[PDB]
């Protein structure tokens, strides 16, 4: 369990950041249950993601999900700066729990 | 809009036991849901969650698979996570969640996306 | 032990030889030939209950060579 | 280029008729293309990749049993238990044994005893799913050029069910219009990748379940609960009394010899990379330049320097380098009967020959496809011409013969495909698909599953019914069977 | 009527087959205009060309604004083995469905 993240990253705006998410094939690969879930530190976590590629509608657009194999890749570009919100990557297990991944701490230089 | 929030900074002493409100405002607390999702600063999230607020259905991480027991009141609209014999580590933020039922009222597969929001959020911390 | 699988089930067919296909149209072939070289006197009777029923002098050699094909693998 | 020489090749022209064609380019194969304009070029299917598979089972050719227990009971009392059971991991089977008077038990009668022991399995066969779509094919084609074996020629396509169609750059000449099928080929989702140990190689849906085995499951990791178990081992008593139990050791040799049917698929990785394959492509030409129809051509000597050779298609490469001349010229190809007038006669491969120019470096190498006799084959310009003498010495009806004979083969690999290898504008093409459509599948039905002797014997069987009673009907038609069972296995001989 | 509502395409999903004959597709439509129209052919033919099978939804439609709007559609491929067509008149992607029977 525990999907393995990284621990954190950064870049100049506008340029493209992946985070990818390695799951097993217990949850992640085979299924295609992911979230990406932006928490401000100090706030409450936010939808990010919702089945992969597609967005909820509060979603700048700017970010875009992909998957391969046991992947979950949030890869964001056109940087508003202002998007370091602690990534967590999160999916819904065979067995029928869910599991969230260590986390992105995410760099904005 | 949809509003979730709960009580608020808490603390109990080791072997204790939190109960945790979780207030549904601004939606339809039918097709229900929710979830618990524990947070301290500076680790995992772990989901020790249950799955179904329609019938009272229930279910739980091992992690914690008997130790949190929850009770749900729609005359209060409210989803009582409690969480008994807390240790040290626990402390933690509670944050309940949705991820709305299917048509029949049994939860069994989620919504494609499962939270949509987020409780306020309640510290509770552990001498 | 009951796995004899691949062969008789199916083929894949492609211009590639398969696995052992060198070996094969002779390891269908020499172990029959081999336990008819052994005990011919199976060969002796199987003969004698093909040649008793039908008696067309074609549809006992059927029989003949079918018998003699069952059980070299006696199944 | 590319193509020369692989004695699978295939030859395919259009009439016009537009550009529409379509081959069915196949692994071990190179289709070649040649058209009244445009250059001509050689497509092959390289390498098949399979790009995300999924576990399902793995089972266990190589046992081995821990400690064996015993728990025996008495004639009274019946069942024994032996606590040790009542597990995943022990195995167990009663057998009612010999143990009246001398040794406990108050009475004769028998008595059950429980004796297990523990199965943990040394390695595994682990058969991996894969489903048609993600699979990728990676063609690459190149063209007849100045190149003589050392790029705006060859080209280099990957077409994915994800994108089957496909154009690929070839500058000036043209985008060889590709529209790959990337499903239909193989029968996919059928066919498992099947791991034993560091090989693999791809076996049918209907073989790899039935194989008895220990099951996995598919389950991951941990200590896997395997399903069966039993026909693994070896529960043997001793005449009446004291049962033991063997290991019955590794059968990786015996599911290898059980597996006589299969491909072997080359590779593993993040990508299974398989070989052999077969796709059906719409090859559309629609832009394709010669580039050389606008040079000048050059007065030089030429000078052979590898002698040409006779391809086992018959077509004949021909390597020129020559002096003495500057620019990107083209040079005279013709073939020729008599020295004296050229009158070219013979179909040339290349289409339009050229040169790089640049110094006295050369090396054009086109190909040539000389008439069934004698033949000078005539590189130049004007007098000093060099010449070589050929005589393709195959007969013409030899030639149709020999593509009937191919196209039998590819008839009896592709199947209902053959029909559509070389389309173009025909309806009765249509009309062949489908009667040997019908034909197919439902030949494919009631026998499918028919091996070797299987089929050679019941072609025999067929035919000694082919002519031995009563109408011309029923008997031609079994005779019709009988023929296509033994021409069949006759057929894949090599 | 919404024009024809042009741009990129880019299968989200490898699309799927399911039992009841059917073909589902998403797709990004990589972000132009409002809410458009765009759409989409089963081909025996070429590329494209000729449309045969049928469209199970009908109207098939691009919902509003910001770069991809999925548009799932159920379609019915053609007996045979087409390859679905995602409208622009020149750029989009494709498959190949090989529907059985």
């Amino acid at each position: 369990s525990a999907l393995t993240q990284p621990a954190s990253v950064s870049g100049s705006p506008g340029q493209s950041i992946t985070i990818s998410c390695t799951g097993t094939s217990s949850d992640v690969g085979g299924f295609n249950y992911v979230s990406w879930f932006q928490q401000h530190p100090g706030k409450a976590p936010k939808l990010m993601l919702y089945d992969v590629t597609s967005r909820p509608s509060g979603v700048s657009s700017r970010f875009s999900g992909s998957k391969s194999g046991n992947t979950a890749s949030l890869t964001i570009s056109g940087l508003q700066a202002e998007d370091e919100a602690d990534y967590y990557c999160s999916s819904h297990t065979s067995r029928g729990t869910w599991v969230f991944g260590g986390g992105t701490k995410l760099t904005v230089l | 809009e949809v509003q979730l929030v709960e009580s608020g900074a808490e603390v109990k002493k080791p072997g204790a036991s939190v109960k945790v409100s979780c207030k549904a405002s601004g939606y339809t607390f039918t097709s229900y849901a929710m979830h618990w999702v524990r947070q301290a600063p500076g680790q995992r999230l772990e989901w020790m969650g249950w799955i179904n607020a329609g019938n009272g259905n229930t279910k739980y991480s091992q992690k914690f698979q008997d130790r949190v027991t929850i009770t749900r009141d729609t005359s209060a609209s409210t989803a009582y996570m409690e969480l008994s014999s807390l240790r040290s580590e626990d402390t933690a933020i509670y944050y309940c969640a949705r991820d709305k039922v299917d048509d029949y009222g049994d939860y069994w597969f989620p919504t494609l996306w499962y939270f949509d929001y987020w409780g306020q959020g309640t510290l509770v911390t552990v001498s | 032990a009951v796995t004899l699988p691949s062969h008789s089930t199916r083929k894949l067919q492609t211009r590639s030889q398969t696995w052992l296909e060198s070996r094969e149209y002779t390891k269908h072939l020499i172990r029959v030939e081999n336990w008819i070289f052994r005990n011919p006197g199976f060969a002796l009777a199987a003969a004698a209950i093909a040649w008793l029923l039908g008696s067309s002098t074609s549809q006992k050699v059927i029989y003949l060579v079918m018998i003699l094909l069952i059980a070299p693998a006696y199944s | 280029i590319r193509c020369i020489g692989v004695s699978n090749r295939d030859f395919v022209e259009g009439m016009s008729g537009g550009t529409w064609v379509d081959v069915v380019l196949e692994h071990g194969g190179c289709v070649t293309v040649m058209a009244q304009d445009k250059p001509t070029v050689d497509i092959e299917l390289v390498t098949t990749t399979v790009s995300n598979m999924a576990e399902v089972r793995s089972y266990c050719y190589e046992a081995s049993i821990s400690d064996m227990a015993s728990d025996s009971r008495c004639p009274t009392q019946g069942e024994a238990y032996l606590d040790k059971q009542s597990d995943t991991q022990y195995v167990c089977k009663r057998t009612l044994v010999d143990r009246g008077w001398g040794n406990g038990c108050g009475l004769f009668g028998k008595g059950s005893l429980v004796t297990c022991a523990k199965f943990a399995c040394s390695k595994k066969m682990t058969g991996k799913s894969i489903q048609p779509e993600n699979l990728e094919y990676r063609i690459m084609l190149s063209v007849h050029g100045s190149q003589h074996s050392g790029d705006e020629n060859r080209a280099k396509v990957e077409i994915t069910p994800n994108s089957p169609r496909a154009e690929a750059t070839l500058g000036g000449f043209g985008s060889l219009g590709l529209d790959c099928e990337p499903r239909t080929g193989l029968d996919f989702s059928d066919l498992y990748y099947l791991t034993m140990n560091n090989k693999h190689w791809l076996v049918h849906k209907e073989w790899f379940h039935d194989i008895p085995l220990p099951w996995h499951a598919g389950a991951d990791t941990g200590t896997p609960h395997w399903n069966n178990k039993e026909a693994l081992v070896e529960f043997k008593d001793a005449h009446a009394k004291r049962q033991t139990v063997v290991v019955l050791g590794s059968q990786e040799g015996a599911v290898h010899t059980a597996l006589a049917g299969a491909l072997e698929a080359e590779m593993d990785g993040a990508k299974g990379r398989l070989s052999s394959g077969h796709l059906k492509c719409r090859l559309k030409m629609d832009k394709l330049r010669l580039k050389g129809v606008s040079y000048s051509l050059c007065t030089a000597a030429f000078t052979f320097t590898k002698i040409p050779a006779e391809t086992l298609h018959g077509t004949v490469t021909v390597e020129v380098q020559y002096a003495g001349t500057d620019g990107p010229c083209k040079v005279p190809a013709q073939m020729a009967v008599d020295m004296q007038t050229l009158t070219p006669v013979g179909r040339l491969i290349t289409a339009n020959p050229v040169i790089t120019e640049s110094t006295e470096n050369s090396k054009m190498m086109l190909e040539l496809d000389p008439p069934f006799g004698d033949s000078y084959i005539v590189i130049g310009v004007g007098e000093k011409k060099i010449t070589h003498h050929w005589h393709r010495s195959g007969s013409t009806i030899g030639k149709a013969f020999e593509a009937t004979v191919r196209g039998a083969k590819r008839m009896a690999v592709l199947g209902d495909t053959a029909w559509d290898f070389g389309s173009v504008g025909g309806a009765l093409n249509s009309l062949g698909k489908g009667i040997h459509q019908i034909f197919g599948a439902a030949f494919k039905s009631l026998f499918g599953g028919m091996s070797w002797f299987s089929q050679i014997l019941i072609g025999t069987l067929l035919m000694w019914l082919g002519l031995n009673t009563k109408n011309g009907s029923i008997s031609l038609m079994c005779l019709a069977l009988g023929g296509v069972l033994i021409f069949l296995s006759t057929a894949v001989s090599a």
